[PDB]
RNA sequence: CCCGGCGAGGGGAGUGAAAAAGAACCUGAAACCGUGUACGUACAAGCAGUGGGAGCACGCUUAGGCGUGUGACUGCGUACC
RNA sequence: UGUAACGGGGCUAAACCAUGCACCGAAGCUGCGGCAGCGACGCUUAUGCGUUGUUGGGUAGGGGAGCGUUCUGUAAGCCUGCGAAGGUGUGCUGUGAGGCAUGCUGGAGGUAUCAGAAGUGCGAAUGCUGACAUAAGUAACGAUAAAGCGGGUGAAAAGCCC
């Protein structure tokens, strides 16, 4: 239920190894007004297919 | 002066090719393993793979003397709940006659990665024919 | 062209105006030395000793440092005897180089 | 007089830490176990300055035996002919012959042949 | 040491050493096992002792001539200058002025001065001695010192 | 040109934002700003406000086009940490660090 | 930075006897 | 002055002999945690070192090697009190 | 638990008996150099030895000789802002504890030699105090009465206001 003794720095590093994050790298520029967005998601300022969506 | 240590990138090895026919097995795998380690060669390093490369034919035409023909016996366990397996020389020359040269010559070299490097050399094969010739193979006599 | 020869307790072999690191000697730092105890002689040809210590072979040889050795740490230690030593070492040599060798 | 033990100490500290310097995890980090690897190394650097006169002893056997089987004679009956012939080459010296000058090596053995028969 | 006999904690059963109270040697604030006291470090010096290395020091400030025997040295008023420049003319400075008698006027113009000494021969020290690089005394101050070395 | 830019004293722990570190580690400021932009971490938005810091720092007190700019040097390394006592079961107390970091950009056009 | 105060009884070791 | 939330924090400027003396402030060690460079490491078993030792990367005078770092492989070797 | 009663391979001689000649084999002995202890001789006489021999594993413990740290005298001397102590490297040197020199940092104290005095040397005591790791970005986020949406303020709203 406890450690016999502390494990080492080297495998602690071992263990964190697979914790790294991962970017998009899919960033989608909408054809009418072009800003960088993720895929299937609407702009920050509210267009998606180029027609607005939110009308706000 | 410091004493000459072969270096394994200007290291040379020969081919040669062993007919393993009325033969005694264990006489015959302490040459192979003499010849494999590099022994034999005056530059002999106990770190560096002087030896030769050697291909061993008509492995199942290998004798062995008295009773050992049917009394030999090789376990080996598979490392489960009751895996231990044995088979004589008969099944095992029926199964696969170039194991029990291979397994032979394993046991007579040293263990460990160089250990394991030079047994990568020998080359067993059952027939008496060899896909080897590009290589200039002579024969040798031993 | 080399030559070996019994100097300090072991045996040596130097080439034709070859320097050798041996033990060392009561001579002069700018002093040549005496090496008339030759174990074999080898040439194009080869000659070899009927008797030890040729019969006619000589190794001239000119002193050039007479320095120590690196420092070497010996250290002793018992077990859980409540014992521990230690110890520094730098072993003398003499620095010679080959100028001629005889036949 | 109160007396500090500061600077002794981490001067003491130090010198270990310099000789433990290269080793693994907290072999080299941690003076509590620096001190042990650099006592064990002491030890053995000790005992293999006698077991290197061996080993190599041992590795210029197995070089004169190799030369000597390929020339047609075996390791004992060729240190036989030396003998026998009053030649005071070492091991050392014979080794090194038999690497490099192949036709010495040859000569060696004649002799030693012919000082048997 | 500041505190209480209380024990910090129980006797057994915690996890921790066992300690009888915070003012123990080993604790941060209070302790010191051998806390020192106020004694005296006076030697006792037998009287031929003390007396055989006086004749001793003396014979050898003679055989380095470190010594010098003068008549009477006095100044004829209490100013630094005129011992100065006594000295100066004499060619002295690091001197010891043991003279026969303390005169008021030599004592306070030395007084000052820290390389130049004056005392009488009763107020003489071994260390003060060998300390100095010259001593001059005067024929009665060598005369009190004979009678009372014996 | 260095044109550094820390921040110092992070709420959050060196750990938590070093992954977002590695993510920009290397890359163009072009893409290391819609990469933090679009990140699911605070890490992100606290490393994005240093970048953008030291962008500014290098447009204002130096060479101006910003464009061709790569992150040459990110780390972060913790900082002083606060201690906080939490009372357990059984009438125990344990101590609570409250972890902080100091975020360092270095962006140069070489 | 007080060291702890209250340590507990320990739990009643099994009965080895 | 600039980024930032009329912030925290930082970058310039400025004061000072010095700002890695910036108020978290003399000096700033060790454990501990990072970034960069060189080498080794994904078929190899164990007090992790020591003896031998190839290769590689950096410096030297010489063009032969020595120094520094690393360390494949191999002999021996089961911490301290 | 798995061959598991040659260490393994393997061996019909690589087994056993007898004989003989070789070799391997330790820190044993010898060879070469170096240091120290004790008894001797020829001669130095408070110390060198052309020398003679022998000894030098070691706990409990006894004996002998030393290094280093703080402070006092020597010292109102000596070193020091063209850089002290301390810190961090490197290079030399001693049988060892150590010493010396120098690069960087540092910024104003340090101290030869010969003596004297000790709070005079730490790796352990479930040692004491502070700092920082480990487990680990893991358990947990404190009643299973429950939230959803719009608008507002705001850099930012599942948690704030309507």
């Amino acid at each position: 239920a406890v450690q016999q003794n502390k494990p080492t720095r080297s495998k602690r590093g071992m263990r964190r190894s697979h914790d790294a994050l991962t970017a998009v790298t899919s960033l989608s520029v909408d054809k009418t007004s072009g800003e960088k967005h993720l895929r299937h998601h609407i702009t920050a300022d509210g267009y998606y297919r180029g027609r607005k969506v939110i009308a706000k | 002066m410091k004493t000459f240590t072969a270096k394994p990138e200007t290291v040379k090895r020969d081919w040669y090719v062993v007919d393993a026919t009325g033969k005694t097995l264990g006489r015959l795998a302490t040459e192979l393993a003499r010849r494999l380690r590099g022994k034999h060669k005056a530059e002999y390093t106990p770190h560096v793979d002087t030896g030769d490369y050697i291909i061993v034919l008509n492995a199942d035409k290998v004798a062995v003397t008295g009773n050992k023909r049917t009394d030999k016996v090789y376990y080996h366990h598979t490392g489960h709940i009751g895996g231990i397996k044995q088979a004589t020389f008969e099944e095992m020359i029926a199964r696969r006659p170039e194991r029990v040269i291979e397994i032979a010559v394993k046991g007579m070299l040293p263990k460990g990665p160089l250990g394991r490097a030079m047994f990568r050399k020998l080359k067993v094969y059952a027939g008496n024919e060899h896909n080897h010739a590009a290589q200039q193979p002579q024969v040798l006599d031993i | 062209m080399y030559a070996v020869f019994q100097s300090g307790g072991k045996q040596h072999r130097v080439s034709e105006g070859q320097t050798v690191r041996l033990e060392k000697l009561d001579i002069a730092t700018g002093e040549t030395v005496e090496f008339a105890e030759v174990l074999m002689i080898a040439n194009g040809e080869e000659v070899k000793i009927g008797v030890p210590f040729v019969d006619g072979g000589v190794i001239k040889a000119e002193v050039v440092a007479h320095g120590r050795g690196e420092k070497v740490k010996i250290v002793k230690f018992r077990r859980r005897k409540h014992y521990r030593k230690q110890q520094g070492h730098r072993q003398w040599f003499t620095d010679v180089k080959i100028t001629g060798i005889s036949a | 007089a109160r007396v500090k033990r500061g600077v002794i100490a981490r001067a003491r500290h130090k010198k270990i830490l310099k000789q433990a310097k290269g080793y693994y995890g907290a072999r080299s980090r941690v003076y509590r176990v620096a001190f042990q690897a650099v006592i064990k190394a002491g030890q053995y650097a000790y005992r293999d300055r006698r077991q290197r006169k061996r080993q190599f002893r041992q590795l210029w056997i197995a070089r004169i035996n190799a030369a000597a089987r390929q020339n047609g004679i075996s390791y004992s009956k060729f240190i036989n002919g030396l003998k026998k012939a009053s030649v005071e080459i070492d091991r050392k010296i014979l080794a090194d012959i038999a690497v490099f000058d192949k036709v010495a090596f040859t000569a060696l053995v004649e002799k030693a042949k012919a000082a048997l028969a | 040491v500041t505190g209480s006999g209380k024990k910090p904690w129980r006797q057994k059963g915690t996890g921790r050493a066992r300690s009888g109270s915070i003012k123990s040697p080993i604790w941060r604030s209070g302790g010191v096992t051998f806390a020192a006291r106020p004694q005296d470090h006076s030697q006792k010096v037998n009287k031929k002792m003390y007396r055989g290395a006086l004749k001793s020091i003396l014979s050898e400030l003679v055989r380095q001539d470190r010594l010098i025997v003068v008549e009477k040295f006095s100044v004829e008023a209490p100013k630094t200058k005129l011992l100065a420049q006594k000295l100066k003319d004499m060619a002295l400075e690091d001197v010891l002025i043991i003279t026969g008698e303390l005169d008021e006027n030599l004592f306070l113009a030395a007084r000052n001065l820290h390389k130049v000494d004056v005392r009488d021969a009763t107020g003489i020290d071994p260390v003060s001695l060998i300390a100095f690089d010259k001593v001059v005394m005067t024929a009665d101050a060598v005369k009190q010192v004979e009678e009372m070395l014996a | 040109m260095e044109t550094i830019a820390k921040h110092r004293h992070a709420r959050s722990s060196a750990q938590k934002v070093r992954l977002v570190a590695d993510l920009i580690r290397g890359k163009k400021v072009s893409q290391a700003l819609d990469i933090l932009t679009y990140t699911n971490k605070k890490a992100a938005v606290l490393v994005k406000k240093v970048l953008e810091s030291a962008i500014a720092n290098a447009e204002h007190n130096d060479g101006a086009d910003i464009d061709d700019l790569k992150v040459t040097k990110i780390f972060v390394d913790e900082g002083p940490s606060m201690k906080r006592i939490m009372p357990r079961a059984k009438g125990r107390a344990d101590r609570i660090l409250k972890r902080t970091s100091h975020i360092t950009v270095v962006v140069s056009d070489r | 930075n007080n060291r702890p105060v209250y340590i507990p009884r320990p739990r009643p070791p099994h009965p080895r006897l």
